[PDB]
């Protein structure tokens, strides 16, 4: 099912690819394996320009990191950075500050992006 | 400049680049063909090929679609040369290289050829233009030797390639206001560099470092919280470099860094109207002419240029502003070196005046420049009494006459003026110089200086000719957005003297070019109707 | 003496 | 956590990408300088596929060097190299531990990958043979040039005896001058010393 | 009208250009010390004279230094930055500027040897002093010298030619062609070239070099 979603995504059929990934999620036996699908599924919603809808899937992909005793994987690093950026636009600086600190153990560009975001929200905190 | 957005691509259709012809035809019709490298310096011919390739690449319209990463590979000549490197720069210069796939980036960069690497870095960086993407900045980080981790074994990277990398690097960080990179850039400018396992000082690179730093922090000087403190520290450091007077030359702060510091303090407070900073940057002729003066005289042109642009409200349109506080004040009216600072004074003043009134057109400004060019044209390239004080002065006149012609074309851009075209025509034609009318390596160098002088004389008139007819006259320069002035000021950087530092940057006004010609067409017939009065609200 | 000529 | 054999997962690296990756006296020094630059460039520009791949230890530089088409210790012995499809790789990450925050810290000051930094910091071999033009030449006019002749001879006291024409000259390396011993009517052909430079046995052209 | 008249004064063209009939060949200066002339005596200090012994060369080396320093003059040889084309790890330019005949500087590298003299502030050089030793250093003797001028490494330009035949003494070169009114040279950048040595030499020494510029109490 996941491969079908990639084929639909690469052929410009985003409307169909959403239902394809959703079917794949149910078939997965363990919640851990849904980390990769959640982040990609959220990007397609951003391509469909409904930012409110993609928030719910963004919550789940970040929350699997907590359920896995801090897995700290790559595809959740981009999740926290994107989630923190939107939260700045929402005006909730306190709710965005903890996201930057939790992702302070990623790649070289990942840490600096959250570090500068941390300083910005800290000043307005 | 003549062809900005004329030709459109078909994607399927294969592009073609016309090779340099460089064969001259005389009215006697006895054709003489130049061949390299016996007749000319070897570097010149493919440098011209690179310039032509850039023009061919830039000829594609901005709004053209279908130019993906596969298309450039489809047009690859299967043998890398200067033409394709220029062509690669052109597409990236037009914003087509937004996301070039990583497959053939290596294929291009695998040979150590400088031209293709230079074209790739500058064009690709100019395409993204401030996206701060990691997968790209790391490539220049590898290229730049100094930013490479210390203690690593040196890998052979050409110095011109390092200059190309740093400017494309700085432009990648446009409006980033990133401290961790800005301080590294600043420390890079002052510090000395390693080439061929021996320490070397380069004016071209330090100029490249200066323009880079100014561009990264463009528009960051309008400050009236630690960012303000860090900018003041950076500002007072730059003022220290530009104003420090050393009786004995320090090795690691030579005068070569002065131009880079001035261009950086320029871009820091561009369009800020800070009277103070302009004052320690503006230089008073009455005081300096009394004194012996210090530092390279060429600094004065940049300093006064920077000071005038700081005050982006008082750029005088009259000859008084150009001729403010100038007098020979000496009995010896013969061309002597003591009156060089005045020539750099006017050159900086007229150029800032030209940039200020860019593409808006005017009559009083045009007439003033016409009078000035009419006065200064006769002395141009006149080696009568071969005296070094005389020769150095007339070289400055050669620089001075190049700036005014460029500034005159700049203010009257996209108009196709007549008298301006006539003046740039004469400067274009007729070599003049010591030859015509008006120990072997030593003779080679003696000739090479003259050929380089002719090359410097030709780039200015060629740039002016292109500016007069920009995009077939339907495109004009933009000076409204803040960075448009930055790229415009950057591209018109007068580097006409040897060794023509940072020449490849001359093809960068294209960011300031936008469609500014309005014409009327009929609907039913579909043909143009002209000569109808148009009312405008401004 | 060095400086050997060709 | 382990992918099936019959249904392998596809890495982001493409058919022609491996074609790119696998592509390869002062001349030797320049060639070595060019090769490390090329290896560093292809290592840094690529490696996102290689970073997603691998199971433990090893490096992306080792993977590139293993692609077929004074040395420090190699980590691991895997020679898998580039590959279109991977079986072992199922997305999994180790929990953050103090070593990881130490590692991400020494990475914070590095503008390039740690593996590339290690490759560059590694010392290239300084193993060359210098057999070039002489660094010193002295004067000895009118030297014999007969096939049956052997004139110059080393002595332990930095002393050279030469048969220049029909006279025996003495060159001292410690002083760099020339000293004349004697001369005779018949030219010399062979030179020798006996003991510890005390005596000089010389053969003439008549025996 | 003041603006119009001053513009003419800065850049006179019709008044200046007489015929524009320059010969454009490089002027060559004769350095031989066998002919006695007033002009040569001005540029050659030690006096016209078998080859003197090295100690006699050392003696005349000191007397030449004393005579050059005897007149009212200011020495600023140590007030500038120096960067030769290449070293040889035996003697840097310090022993060339040490004012000692025994010690000297040697380059080692490409045949067109370059000697760079960079200045920090606009200094007006009037007399340039250089010492040659034809008999003492015939192997590495400078045979042809070309002196440049300019305000920067960018704008270096040819000034004068110098041909060496036999000069075992200090050589003084005051500058008059560039500016007749000032009788001195005004530049911030001076570089020297040694494209070829005597009897087809390879490298070149420099025994001495100096730069000359003009200008009750309680202890």
């Amino acid at each position: 099912w996941q491969v079908l979603g990639e084929c639909y995504s690469k052929t410009g059929n985003k409307v169909e690819a959403i239902k394809c990934y959703k079917r794949s999620i149910k078939a997965s036996q363990t919640v851990d394996q849904n980390t990769s699908i959640y982040y990609r599924l959220a990007q397609l919603y951003e391509e469909l320009e409904d930012l409110q809808e993609c928030k719910k899937f963004m919550m789940k992909c970040v929350d699997v990191e907590e359920l896995l005793e801090g897995i700290v994987t790559d595809e959740t690093v981009k999740a926290r950075l994107w989630l923190a950026i939107f939260e700045i636009k929402a005006g909730n600086y306190q709710l965005a500050y903890d996201y930057a600190m939790g992702v302070s153990s990623g790649t070289s560009q990942e840490i600096e992006e959250a570090r500068m975001l941390a300083r910005e929200c800290r000043r307005h905190m | 400049a003549v062809a900005y957005a004329t030709e459109k691509p078909i994607s399927t259709q294969k592009w073609v680049i016309q090779p340099l012809n460089l064969i001259s035809v005389f009215p006697d019709d006895t054709k003489i063909t130049v061949k390299a490298p016996e007749d000319i310096a070897h570097d010149i011919v493919e440098w011209g090929q690179f310039h032509a390739g850039v023009s061919s690449g830039l000829r594609i319209s901005k709004k053209a679609t279908g130019i993906t990463g596969s298309w450039i590979a489809f047009n690859k000549p299967k043998e890398l040369d200067a033409y394709h490197g220029g062509f690669l720069l052109g597409l990236g210069l037009n914003g087509h290289l937004k996301n070039l796939e990583e497959w053939h980036i290596y294929n291009y960069l695998s040979p150590r050829n400088t031209h293709i690497s230079i074209g790739l870095l500058l064009g690709m960086s100019s395409s993204m233009k401030g996206s701060m993407d990691s997968k790209l900045i790391k490539v220049i980080s590898v290229h730049l030797v100094a930013f490479l981790p210390s203690g690593s074994s040196d890998l052979n990277i050409d110095l011109k390639l390092q200059t190309a990398g740093i400017i494309g690097m700085g432009m990648l960080y446009l409006n980033s206001r990133h401290k961790r990179m800005s301080d590294s850039i600043f420390a890079q400018l002052v510090s000395l560099l390693n080439v061929n396992d021996e320490m070397v000082a380069d004016e071209e690179y330090r100029l490249a470092a200066g323009i880079s730093l100014g561009l990264i922090n463009l528009g960051a000087g309008q400050t009236k919280v630690e960012q303000n403190v860090m900018y003041e520290d950076l500002t007072t450091k730059l003022l220290e470099i530009v104003t420090s007077t050393y009786d004995v030359e320090n090795d690691w702060i030579p005068e070569n860094s002065q131009i880079g510091a001035v261009i950086a303090i320029m871009f820091l407070f561009l369009k800020s109207n800070n009277f103070g900073i302009s004052n320690m940057l503006k230089v008073d002729l009455k005081e300096i002419l009394k004194a012996n003066i210090n530092t390279r005289p060429e600094l004065l042109m940049y300093r006064e240029w920077a000071s005038n642009m700081i005050l982006w409200e008082f750029i005088g349109d009259d000859l008084s502003f150009i001729m403010k506080d100038v007098d020979i004040g000496v009995k010896f009216s013969e061309l002597n070196t003591d009156l060089l600072p005045i020539y750099y004074t006017m050159a900086g003043r007229i150029l800032a005046m030209g940039i200020r009134f860019a593409s808006t057109g005017n009559l009083k400004i045009r007439n003033i420049l016409l009078s000035l060019v009419d006065k200064f044209l006769p002395l141009y390239q006149y080696p009568g009494k071969q005296n070094l004080d005389f020769r150095l002065t007339i070289s400055v006149i050669n620089v001075l006459t190049n700036v005014i012609v460029v500034s005159l074309s700049m203010v009257m851009c996209a108009s196709g003026d007549l008298e301006v075209l006539r003046r740039v025509k004469y400067l274009h034609e007729v070599a003049s110089g010591p030859y015509s009318d008006l120990s072997d390596p030593t003779a080679y160098l003696e000739d090479k200086k003259d050929i380089d002088d002719h090359y410097g004389k030709f780039i200015s008139t060629n740039l002016a000719l292109g500016f007069l007819f920009l995009g077939s006259g339907q495109y004009a320069l933009n000076t409204s957005t803040l960075e448009s002035i930055a790229f415009l000021s950057m591209s018109v950087l007068p580097t006409y003297t040897t060794p023509h530092p940072l020449q490849e940057l001359k093809h960068f006004w294209s960011m300031a070019v936008e469609p500014r010609c309005l014409v009327i067409k009929d609907i039913s017939t579909g043909d143009a109707v002209n000569n109808v009065p148009i009312e405008l609200v401004v | 003496l060095s400086d050997i000529t060709n | 956590v382990y992918g099936d054999r019959y249904i392998p997962s596809r890495t982001d690296i493409d058919f022609n990408s491996i074609v790119s990756i696998s592509s390869m006296v002062e001349y030797q020094k320049e060639r070595q300088a060019h090769e490390t630059y090329n290896t560093l460039l292809k290592n840094e520009l690529f490696g996102e596929m290689l970073s997603k791949d691998t199971v433990g230890s090893e490096s992306s530089i080792d993977r590139i060097k293993n692609t077929r088409p004074e040395i420090t210790r190699p980590s691991s012995n895997s020679v898998r190299g580039a590959s279109l499809l991977t079986y072992q790789q199922r997305k999994g990450r180790r929990l953050s531990a103090a070593s990881l925050l130490q590692s991400q810290f020494f990475d914070s000051m590095s503008p390039v990958r740690p593996d590339s930094k290690q490759l560059l910091l590694s010392p290239g071999k300084q193993f060359r043979q210098i057999a070039k033009v002489p660094y010193r030449v002295l004067d000895a006019p009118s030297l014999a040039d007969d096939f049956y002749y052997s004139l110059i001879d080393w002595s332990s006291t930095d002393v050279l005896a030469v048969a220049l024409g029909k006279s025996i000259f003495l060159t001292d390396n410690n002083t760099g001058d020339v000293v004349h011993l004697c001369d005779t009517e018949n030219e010399y052909t062979s030179l020798s010393w006996i003991g510890a430079g005390s005596h000089l046995a010389v053969g003439q052209a008549n025996g | 009208i003041g603006i119009n008249k001053v513009l003419d004064h800065l850049a006179p063209s019709e008044l200046i250009k007489p015929v524009k009939s320059c010969h454009n060949k490089p002027s060559v200066l004769v350095l031989d010390d066998r002919i006695v002339d007033a002009a040569t005596k001005d540029l050659y200090v030690n006096g016209f004279q078998q080859n003197p012994t090295p100690e006699n060369l050392q003696h005349m080396f000191h007397q030449g230094i004393e005579i050059l320093d005897s007149a009212r003059m200011i020495n600023v040889t140590h007030l500038a930055l120096w960067k030769p084309s290449s070293f040889k790890l035996g003697n840097p330019v310090d022993f060339a500027l040490d004012d000692n005949y025994d010690t000297f500087w040697q380059s080692d590298g490409g045949q067109p040897h370059q000697l760079d003299i960079m200045f920090s502030k606009r200094m007006d050089i009037c007399v340039m002093a250089i010492f040659f030793s034809m008999i003492a250093d015939e192997s590495y003797a400078p045979s042809l010298v070309k002196v440049y001028a300019g305000h920067s490494p960018s704008d270096a330009r040819f000034y004068k030619m110098l041909e060496v035949r036999n000069v075992n003494g200090w050589v003084a070169l005051r500058f008059l062609d560039n500016r007749e009114d000032d009788q001195l040279l005004k530049c911030q950048f001076i570089r020297l070239l040694f494209p070829v040595n005597h009897e087809n030499g390879k490298d070149t020494h420099l025994r001495g070099i100096r730069l000359y510029v003009p200008s009750a109490i309680l202890r």
